[PDB]
């Protein structure tokens, strides 16, 4: 016959591998595809959907709706509100939809979108500085050092919701999704630009935050996601 | 398969990092070392 | 005719006995093109500012002195405005270019290997296995005295191999010439040039935590002063960044 | 493929301008043939340098690394840094950027599962353990009997090289925990193997072939033996016992001869 | 002026107006400034260029 | 590998008249310097012997 | 004495009253005058080969 | 410049402190033509192995030293295969490029008369009517030092004159410029070229009887050390036989 | 692949060496002895 051979990887079953295979039951004829609505054709579009970030994890407050917000007062001097340190891999993002698809990839790139809603009555007002340290640098710990990064600052009326977007700076060209000093994000922190004034003294704001990925968003080399685990047989 | 007194490169795996070595060779000078010279 | 003339902005270098400059690789530095980038936000070119020649500290060759080295951006990042853009930004490039200066008389002998390392990775000092420490190989502007081989060199606080004749990293010196370098032989030549542009896999890095170059000058042959009675010579460094970009302003990373 | 130059004729010469002088110092290699020096006779010469390529120089599929099975599990971190022969290959070069196939060499039989763990996640631990069954972890199910497994990772950088040096560190100035040299700057994954049989032998021999390779910065031959893996530390400490305690080797390939001028 | 086998290198910095007076040669070296090899040409020359906020500069 | 089949000859230094330096006991150094022509060829890539080991890299 | 240090690349020359062989670089890429350099370093991967060497005095 | 090289097949000479080449009466050697030729049998040309430098024995130049002389072809008798070639033929033909090395110092003072004499016919020792013995004009590549004029030399054996002045023939040197010659001036060149071709009335002749030329090199002003410690240099003769050709094959008329 | 009422030379591993036995044969003539004379 013809010479072949079978170099080595031939005889293998690889998991990830593409190979055609004999069908049984042969002449089958499988139901008509009709038009569902919602058809989606890549998992990226749902990260690049916003979803809330448990901003407000901690021992009382996880396992409550009261873990995806904030409260805020007037104060006279200015406060770091909030810390997002940029992990996919942080409970904080890796419970989204951006992060929990992103935890199914070892690394990534693009940017990120955080929106940052307050909800308080129509007479409260404020301003916010959103700040966005880069990779290599220290968490602020001051308004004056916040802002020497990249920040926004969101006036609070008649429109909810304000953006950050965290752009991508990076040395390399991907960023591990798993936090590590090398590859490390950088932190979204949220301080007083003046304050938070209520109608009335005592009075407070809530806010709440949601994160999405940019169009630019990319990732590579899919793996297990660290956000589910089997103990236990199910029967 | 992938792509093509004759002869016939094919990938039969369709992946370009599936392929063999890499046997078409161009780039080459010694003088980015040997005469690394501005004048 | 043997005279040079480098002018890179604020300052000017003139040497009148000199050989070719070097250009590293043939490849003159060049700012981060579009193609090859990675971060989206606009860098800085400081330019005139910020290129420009720093000279450091003269560092006297003597009898029996092994050699030195300096780590670069590193041994600029006290020097000018260059200096201060290295702290305020995430990343940062550069090329550079070096000029090394050692003139004695015409009654003294002796030859340095100026050469540039990419990547020069230290070897610890000895025995087990522990990191250099950031200490030691981000002497800033005063570079690194070699010392020498000896058992007696401590070995504590992860400190760099001191050996010259293995280039510090267990590679003989000799093979030294596979990187860019010049030999300042006195007989001949008082100083070396050498253009590097900018070398990583990486468009920018951190200019603090990585080391791109590494500047090592090796006292190839002993310093002899013939009749004189001058038994050493100044070797005078001079730094000029070219072509230098920085993105990812933030505070300072000082302390 | 390139033929190196033929040698062509050259006869006797009179000339004010030397092609035998130069300067050491400028920091260029000679261009001296052996039509300056000698006086030469064409020579058709055919002889070729592709076996010295970068492609076919790294692309033997040398070792990388061996596993022992101990109760039917192994694991193994891939790297070069293991291996004195290859290591000292591919740091001919500063950056590498190259492809691998891995061929698994083993001596049990039965059926062995490979897992390629991406980076970032728990590896099983142990046979039986609950990750080797996953979804989206890339395995390997082959009997070692009727073929060897082969795979292809392309290349997995976070840059557009590996680093086979680096002089920098993965966290700032004052942490004391700072790591110096390449194993911060990329990892490449782990190989995890069990057995699902008990069979034949335990050894696992992980052969790791580079293709499709880019070259960079070429670097000085590593000139003495390794000491430790992401290191560059040649200084070798032969014991611990007593008084040769704190003795090092360099342990280099310098031989000595007896007299200059009489070799 | 000195014999034909003397040589040196040297440092010739113009701190611009506004600046101190260095007192070290990093702080020299850091306004505009040449350096002359010494040898087979007698002479060097640095240019003191025009740096003024105003047009003019009092005598 | 040097055999005495194959083996390349010799390269010696000599001094044609002298070195002769400015003073009686005056001395000089001599370095040097190898590289291949552009003829240079190989074949037949092995195990180089310039690179052993002897222990486990751990 | 000498290996181990820098002086290892250089050789001594004085004046002499009659001429002497200075020095001998037998012709082998195995040897360790010419393998631990990056000509025999390279060729040491290799088995044979042909062409023409180069070698530079510098004193 | 100064420069110069000069390749003769298997050898090079380079010159890096040079005058021009003396071309002797604007003749470069040629081989005997057609026109010219008496014997009728096919010549041997060796070509590259024959026509090479060969190096001869250095002299050592002092205070007091009056000069040295070699003959030709006879200097180059023991001389690889070109030497071979004088002795297994009737006839033989030659030119030849002289080239003589002395180097000293920029505190050394000297000169050297290096000049080729056609039929250098030298005179007796003193007295009687004696031919010169075959012995002494046939020193081979050692030459002759010239020792001097005295009373007291031995006039036995046939000894030839050891007086520089009259240039050992009777006539003056300082007249000795009417023949190919250069000055090596230590102040100037350490070096001198000459190209003689192949003179004689005669188209070949016996390479062992007849010596077609000299070669003689006489201080002109002897060798000062100025201040150094170094009273004596050596001289270097270097012959390439050039366009060398020889017919009448027979036995070697060696012994 | 390699090369080429019809046939196919085919070299599966794309060197000369690695080919079978050359079975195109031209070059041949006993007189090189048997007649290995001048005239």
């Amino acid at each position: 016959g013809l010479p072949t051979r079978l170099p080595s990887g031939s005889q293998q079953f690889m998991t990830t591998e593409d190979e055609q295979s004999p069908n049984i039951l042969p002449g089958f004829h499988p139901s008509k595809k009709i038009h569902i609505p919602g058809m989606i054709t890549n998992v990226m579009h749902m990260a690049r959907v916003d979803s809330f970030i448990p901003i407000n994890n901690i021992q009382g407050e996880v396992g409550k709706v009261s873990m995806y917000y904030i409260t805020v007062t007037k104060k006279t001097v200015t406060e770091r509100i909030l810390v997002l340190p940029l992990e996919m891999s942080n409970t904080l993002f890796a419970t989204t939809l951006l992060g929990e698809v992103l935890n199914y990839y070892a690394n990534w790139s693009g940017s990120i979108t955080i929106t940052f809603m307050c909800v308080c009555d129509a007479f409260s007002t404020g301003k916010f500085l959103v700040a966005y340290t880069p990779p290599g640098g220290k968490l602020p710990e001051d308004r004056k050092q916040a802002m020497l990064g990249v920040h926004i600052i969101w006036d609070l009326g008649l429109q909810s919701s304000c953006t950050i977007v965290v752009p991508w700076i990076s040395s390399g060209f991907y960023r591990r999704t798993k936090a590590d000093s090398f590859t490390h994000g950088g932190y979204v922190s949220l301080w007083y630009q003046t304050a938070f004034v209520p109608p009335v003294s005592g009075g407070t704001g809530s806010i709440l935050a949601t994160c999405s990925a940019c169009p630019d968003m990319s990732v590579r080399m899919l793996r297990d996601s660290p956000m589910m685990e089997q103990k236990n047989e199910l029967q | 398969g992938a792509q093509v007194i004759k002869y016939f490169n094919i990938n039969y795996y369709k992946d370009s990092a599936s392929s063999g070595l890499s046997r078409q060779d161009f780039s080459q000078d010694p003088s980015k070392f040997t005469q690394p010279l501005v004048d | 005719d043997r005279l040079k003339q480098i002018t890179i902005g604020n300052s000017t270098i003139t040497t009148q006995d000199s050989l070719h400059t070097v250009l590293a690789y043939g490849e003159w530095p060049t700012y981060l093109s579009d193609i090859d980038a990675t971060s989206v936000d606009k860098p800085t070119h400081p330019e005139t500012s910020a290129d420009r020649f720093y000279t450091l500290d003269s560092v006297e060759w003597q009898v029996g002195s092994h050699g030195w080295w300096w780590k670069l951006p590193d041994a600029l990042k006290d020097m000018g405005v260059f200096g201060q853009n290295m702290y305020y930004h995430s990343m940062g490039r550069s090329g550079f270019i070096i000029h090394t200066q050692c003139n004695a008389t015409k009654f003294h002998s002796g030859a340095l290997i100026v050469a540039v390392i990419p990547e020069h990775q230290l070897a610890y000092v000895g025995g087990v296995k522990v990191n250099v420490g950031y200490d030691h190989t981000h002497p800033g502007q005063s570079g690194h005295q070699i010392r020498g081989p000896s058992q007696s060199n401590d070995r504590s606080g992860g400190k760099p191999d001191e050996d010259p004749l293995f280039n510090c990293n267990g590679t003989l010196l000799g093979n030294i010439t596979i990187f860019p370098h010049q030999i300042i032989n006195l007989r001949t030549n008082n100083s070396s040039t050498i253009v590097v542009p900018y070398i990583n896999c990486v468009p920018m890095d951190n200019m603090l935590k990585h080391n791109n170059l590494s500047l090592v000058i090796i006292p190839l042959v002993p310093l002899r002063p013939g009749s004189s009675g001058i038994n050493s010579v100044p070797i005078t460094v001079t730094i000029a960044p070219y072509k230098s970009e920085f993105s990812g302003a933030m505070e300072a990373q000082r302390q | 493929v390139l033929v190196v130059p033929d040698t062509k004729p050259s006869g006797p010469q009179h000339t004010t301008k030397p092609s035998i002088l130069g300067a050491m110092e400028i920091g260029a290699s000679s261009n001296a043939t052996p039509e300056s020096t000698i006086e030469t006779r064409y020579v058709y010469n055919t002889n070729t340098n592709a076996e010295a390529d970068v492609e076919m120089f790294l692309g033997r599929s040398a070792l990388w690394g061996k596993v022992t099975l101990t109760r039917q599990y192994a694991k193994w971190e891939i790297n070069f840094q293991e291996q004195a022969h290859i290591r000292k290959k591919f740091e001919f070069f500063t950056y590498l950027r190259f492809d691998m196939e891995v061929t698994i060499v083993t001596n049990n039989k039965g059926l062995m599962q490979i897992m390629f763990v991406p980076p970032g996640i728990d590896h099983p631990e142990t046979h039986d353990d609950r990750k080797w069954d996953s979804a989206s972890n890339p395995s390997v199910f082959f009997q070692p009997k009727s073929g060897f497994p082969r795979f292809t990772i392309p290349f997995t950088g976070l840059a557009s090289a590996y680093y086979m040096f680096y002089d920098g560190y993965d966290k700032p100035k004052g942490s004391d925990n700072n790591e110096y040299g390449i194993a911060p700057t990329n990892d490449m994954g782990l190989l995890c193997f069990r057995t699902l049989d008990n069979s034949g032998g335990n050894d696992v021999k992980i052969y790791v072939k580079p293709k499709h390779i880019t070259a960079w910065v070429p670097r000085p031959p590593r000139a003495t033996q390794y000491t430790h893996k992401y290191s560059t530390n040649y200084h070798y400490k032969p014991n611990s016992s007593g008084p040769d305690e704190h003795v090092l080797k360099d342990r280099h390939f310098i031989k000595t001869r007896p007299l200059i001028s009489s070799a």
